[PDB]
């Protein structure tokens, strides 16, 4: 049964492209309109770094200790191979969107039930000889919405 | 008169140049005498820096004040409340917080 | 048809805010507006405001020669909304 | 009187040195004045960066104006509905995106 | 049973992160307020590392040989690996506070019996595909109190 | 059969080089002209990455995020290495080309029946003295037509 | 008159500095003029980089015009056909390579 | 039994703390007075380096042959990691040295029979999850007195 | 008259020139003299570095002396004890220790 | 029997230095000249980079892609470890070579029955003392004559 | 007539500047005209290294014309030779070579 509070496996993970027009955060929940990528070999997807900026004073009464804050928070890079599959129209939208280059929303999805979405823009392909895989990556762009937003 | 309780950032910058009479002579001997009677007036270089719903607050007080109004002003840790005036400052509103670079004259009363 | 948005706009304290400029950002083409047309409005002493708004999606900007922009909401009118003031259409259930 | 949309990149400089009448006398005491009634005109220095195909647009609007004429803009967040204008724009075209570095100086009406 | 002079295999080791309002320093011994996290995968420690000032002078005595004295001690940077749990309240709340971004307070619990208490923000999430593990880390601010002053 | 829609192993994965005049862009499944390779031991593709230029300003009505866009992608550097083959004309052909040094054309064909075409100059090229390979790297110029423009 | 039809590397800078009758008074009412009909005359500042083959080509097309002779030019993407002079250029030759700094100045006929 | 001019396997290596008020280096073969570290996991003394400054001339008879003389020595970085053990009161006063932050005095036993005295100040304290350990370093400051100074 | 016994950290420049009367001929011949009996009168660049505590002793003793009444102080290794007046102090203040660069003109009685 | 076209295992590679005076390249395959170096543990051969200039315009009609063309290619550095032996002559004219530091030219031999002739000077002599091997490398300067030259 | 023959490292400079009568009118029209006959000379910025056994060579030969004698040179890949004289030259001796840094100003018979 898919629902939180318990640990998962993480066997499906399936990830998943919008292709129409309106707000993805409307209802990430509905795959309605977005493609399915099929066979990935493996996902790393970003990770949400921070920036930090120097707070320490003079008159500040706690003097030796170092003082600081955050700000400019910003997403990271999410990168994905797959199987090198140049019939299945996924990598020919990816490859034309590459070519092209504009910010598109994009989402993955878990056993467990929750769904993220991010969006941004794809900044490398690459290819093996050895079981032919295609490894994509993006940069992205924006406020992503994490999982925990949803379940609220 | 107001008083300046914003804080200072590390790295301000003090400078003092006393007024002499210097006269040469040949060689050695120059005679030297103290001026006036408040001969130095240190020159303090104030770095600060602000979120930026907070800047426009500061900038209207040193609006008041222009360059011609002195108010009270404590450097840190120093034993003198010295009262100073501002003619020169400067910021840089990058995106969320902005700071400012501004030169403080010492002055008399 | 345009729908008649008419009130009052007042802050925290129940006084009037002046020098106020309401803007309505198009996000989506309609029948009669086209994407990134903005339409101002400057209110009177009393805040007193009464445009015509098409039907579509619109965003909210309030413009106080101040801070920024402000996301007071996105507004949508279909056809079958009745006149009203702005803030029914941003409290509404989306 | 045209407005300027345009938006803005982070670095922008702001600069402002109040126009004060000083006179200094024997140990202090320096007589200070505002000069003129509206001493405060801020400077700005402004840099964007837009891609070649509307950078012409640019130009023309600031080959409209020229060096005589004055435009509102106002700046970011601030409180003011300023009329400023600006006699020093340069442009840095590289590939496809080319970068503006102007100075907007305050005028009074 | 738990004290101190004889060393710690350390099992448990429980984490909190305070909630309510107070001082965080004025009683760690009660966990009347903070909210548990559940099922860490690993932990690492913040560094509480100084800073050298040059102190060697023109004239002295002892030559060749070179003197720096120690200023400006800043605590390290805290990581931690736990299971994904988008339904439990606890990492909810700490996506929450990554978000909205201010200094909070935390400790850790030793079953040696002592506490300890840090406060900084956080700084980083990280996310994995198989046996999902969120790993965050976070960046301390100010002093720190140890076990030790407790201790005495 | 070379059909796709089902993942190849890879084992042929022969090598061409342009040799005549006209447009290699036009039809490569023509292999009248270009010359082969013999005995490729290893090969790595190019990498088609792209940079990032900033898109952050200063009226944005969402602060305390990042956002960069994708500008001026490039192709990458292509290696491969074979074996020693000072008799046959094609390692002829690429060390005169390596000596002359112009931009040149060539292309890698799979056997799921489609080709990928390069194009650019030869920058390095090693060898080795225990069962002597010849290692060659080249860096591709302009943009390339992968192997999807070809399928639709 | 002959042109100029050599392609022009990244990097080239665009300066403009319209002429106005600035005039200074006590609290702004500064009174502009836009001075002459064909104010603004924009300054270009040209980087190329040739092979040693035909940089004394280049060399000698350039010195044929002086700097008393005007050339049409089409700056890139630019909607304009203007004419433009030159009076500094600088090569630097290093082994196979020579790149041309030149400045040009725009003119009316 | 301890003494010099054969190897030892060193087993014992204890490690003293300066407590009182005098010289260190008057007598250190006495352990009158400073307290012992308990249960060291393992130890890196530091070392002491030097500087290399220019001695290269014009008239100088040999040419293509550089010169460089030796000059500002320098003492390493000591490091040793102990059982985490707040109890007793030596890491107690170790702790307390960080805090406040003062050059201390300080001496490695050997069962070799000779000891060696250093003195400087902290600048690191560590901690791990899994057996817990503390790891802390020193930098030593001035001259330290090695044990050849003491065997003649 | 006073001494001055405080530390000078590494790096310390020395600065020297003699006055001389130059005066150049023909084919050289130029004749050269020492001008004053003590000409030269070396002129150092110290700096210091001192925690905050006393930096306001420090402040003080440079401020009693002004910028005309002289002080011994030896300079380090140097044979000579001589006396030296400074007109010329700045620091920049850190939240631990604040470093002082002066300057220390040699004048004789 | 030694000839091209089928891969070697390169069982003997000499290597010889020249010590006459004439051209190297003239006629490489006679041997009546060069002195050759005995018992090569191993050898790593120099390989040929080169340099990439810019080539980008800005009229040029194909944008978002990068143009880089070739030139000033440069020879590598060859190494060579051998057993470290006072006695034979090879060695002693090596190091002679090296402390006079002249360009000369040296070749290698494979079994193919193919000569490569570099010229260059030497930069390192090490040495090792378990098993006692000197390794010495060089630098090239000029052109170095490919083995597929001679071919032709 | 000597000659010249010393070879010249990679990075040699060369600048050019036509003297031009530029006179500007109401609106453009400016009059400009080539001023002398042969305006264009050129002035070029050479580097040598060389080992430090023929440092004197190339000083002796430097040193044998002075400043008021013009050699024959020809520039690398140029077509015409010139006549160069040149009255500044510089040069750094490290430990085995020596790299000279001049400038060769050209000049009419």
């Amino acid at each position: 049964v898919p629902n939180p509070t318990m640990p998962v496996k993480g066997a499906g993970t399936t990830l998943w492209v919008y292709k129409g027009s309106g707000d993805p955060y409307a209802n990430p929940l509905s795959d309605v309109d977005w493609s399915r990528l099929a066979k990935v070999k493996d996902l790393t997807p970003g990770e949400l770094t921070a920036e930090s900026y120097d707070d320490s004073y003079l008159d500040d009464e706690d003097a030796d200790w170092t003082a600081t804050g955050q700000g400019q928070k910003s997403a990271g890079d999410t990168s994905f191979t797959l199987a090198w599959m140049p019939g299945e129209q996924g990598q020919q939208a990816l490859l034309a969107w590459f070519n092209e280059g504009d910010t598109r929303a994009y989402k993955i999805r878990f056993p467990n039930g929750t769904v993220d979405v991010f969006r941004g823009w794809v900044s490398s392909i690459g290819k093996a000889v050895t079981v032919i895989t295609r490894t994509v990556k993006v940069t992205n762009v924006g406020r992503p919405s994490m999982a925990e937003d949803r379940s609220t | 008169m107001k008083t300046f309780r914003w804080k200072v950032k590390p790295g301000m910058d003090v400078a003092s140049v006393p007024s002499v009479r210097k006269v040469r002579f040949g060689d050695g001997y120059s005679q030297r005498a103290p001026a006036g009677l408040n001969a130095n007036l240190k020159t303090y270089s104030v770095t600060l820096s602000v979120p930026r719903e907070e800047a426009t607050v500061l900038e209207s007080f040193l609006e008041e004040h222009g360059g011609w109004k002195s108010f009270l002003w404590t450097p840190p840790y120093e034993w003198r409340q010295i009262k100073v005036t501002c003619a020169k400052w400067s910021s840089r509103v990058s995106m969320l917080r902005v700071e400012f670079s501004a030169e403080f004259e010492q002055v008399v009363n | 048809m345009a729908v008649k948005i008419s009130g009052v706009l007042k802050d925290g304290t129940g006084k009037p805010v002046q020098n106020c400029t309401i803007q309505l950002k198009a996000r989506r083409n309609s029948t009669t507006v086209v994407v990134n047309t903005v339409g101002s409005e400057n209110p009177d002493e009393a805040g007193r405001y009464s445009m015509d708004v098409e039907y579509g999606q619109y965003s909210v900007i309030l413009q106080v020669d101040g801070f920024p922009p402000s996301h007071a909401g996105t507004i949508t009118v279909y056809e079958d909304s009745q006149p009203g003031t702005l803030n029914d259409f941003l409290c509404a259930m989306t």
